[PDB]
Order: structure tokens, then sequence, then C-alpha cells
């Protein structure tokens, strides 16, 4: 694996920080990672889970 | 001669005795297209005008 | 809205060159995921003129 930064907490980059429906729950909280994970390789794994992979429901 | 005045000639405005020397060459078709491509000198009359 | 996030619809690139004087072909795939008994049906692909007809809505 490899580990994301949330604010102080960490989680595996394929996994969500918060679920279900990450952005649809809390836009101004979903800001927190997308502030600063821009330099990290895990950004497009985190983005898929948070915003695109399977329209926040089932499987790709 | 091709591409100049008199590239096609005709003894009268009603004769069938056409002489022509347009240097027409047929070329190989391409890419599985059905068409006929060719090269000839453009009308020496259209140029002369 | 019922099928987004249940389903993936996708296609394969047919030809990128500015040709096909050969007969044209296109290939599509659909995935259904997390199946329940009530998803049982017959499924059809169908051709749609919507984009060609000025980006109108479809008729098949």
């Amino acid at each position: 694996p490899v580990m994301c930064l949330l604010a102080n907490t960490t989680f595996p980059c394929s996994q969500p920080p918060c679920t279900p429906c990450c952005y649809e729950k809390e836009p101004e909280e979903t800001l927190r990672m997308l502030e600063d994970n821009v330099m990290r390789p895990g950004y497009y794994q985190l983005l898929q889970a948070s915003l695109t992979c399977s329209p926040h429901r089932q499987r790709r | 001669r091709p591409g100049q005045f008199g590239d096609i000639q005709s003894r009268t405005p009603e004769s069938e005795d056409v002489y022509a020397n347009t240097q027409l060459v047929l070329q190989r078709p391409s890419a599985g297209t059905v068409h006929v491509p060719y090269s000839q000198a453009p009308s020496g009359f259209k140029y002369w005008l | 809205q019922k099928f987004q996030g249940r389903v993936t619809i996708t296609a394969d690139e047919s030809t990128t060159t500015p040709y096909t004087t050969t007969p044209y072909t296109s290939t599509a795939y659909i995935e259904l995921t997390s199946l329940r008994s009530e998803d049982t049906a017959v499924y059809y692909c169908a051709r749609d003129l919507g984009p060609l007809t000025g980006y109108s809505y479809s008729y098949f």
C-alpha cells in the first residue's frame, strides 16, 4: 500500500477518508485532501474513489 | 502541342475530324477506391483566354 | 438516473486514420454489476441518430 494525508490522520490511497458518497455528503470537508495531495502519486486513486469511479454506487 | 493554343483542333465548327494532343495519362487507383485518376495538360484554350 | 453507478457502457477505438473506404464498424460493451433476481431481462443494443440529427434526443 501507500498512505494519504487527511489533516493529521492517514489512510491507504485506494481507500476513502469518509464514505458513503464522499463529496455528496460534505463538499467543504472534501476540500481538505484536494488542497495538498496535488504533489502525491495517490491523487488519482483518491479522486476516483471520491468523485468518478462508479458514480458513488456499485462497481467499475 | 499540349497546354498551348491549338492543343485541340477541328477543320470546321461542325466537322468530326478532331485532332487532339493533351498528353492524357491514366494513373493507378488507390486505397481500394473505385475511381479513375489521370493527368493531362489543362485546356490550352482556357489558358489562352 | 436508475442505471448510473449500477452500469458501465464502453467502446473500443475502431480506426484513428482519416480513412475507412472499407465498410465501417463499431464495437460496444455493457457491464451490469451487483446483480439481483429482478435485474433479469433481455438486453438489446440499438443504433441512435440523436447526435447526427443536430444533437436531438434519441429515436432508435
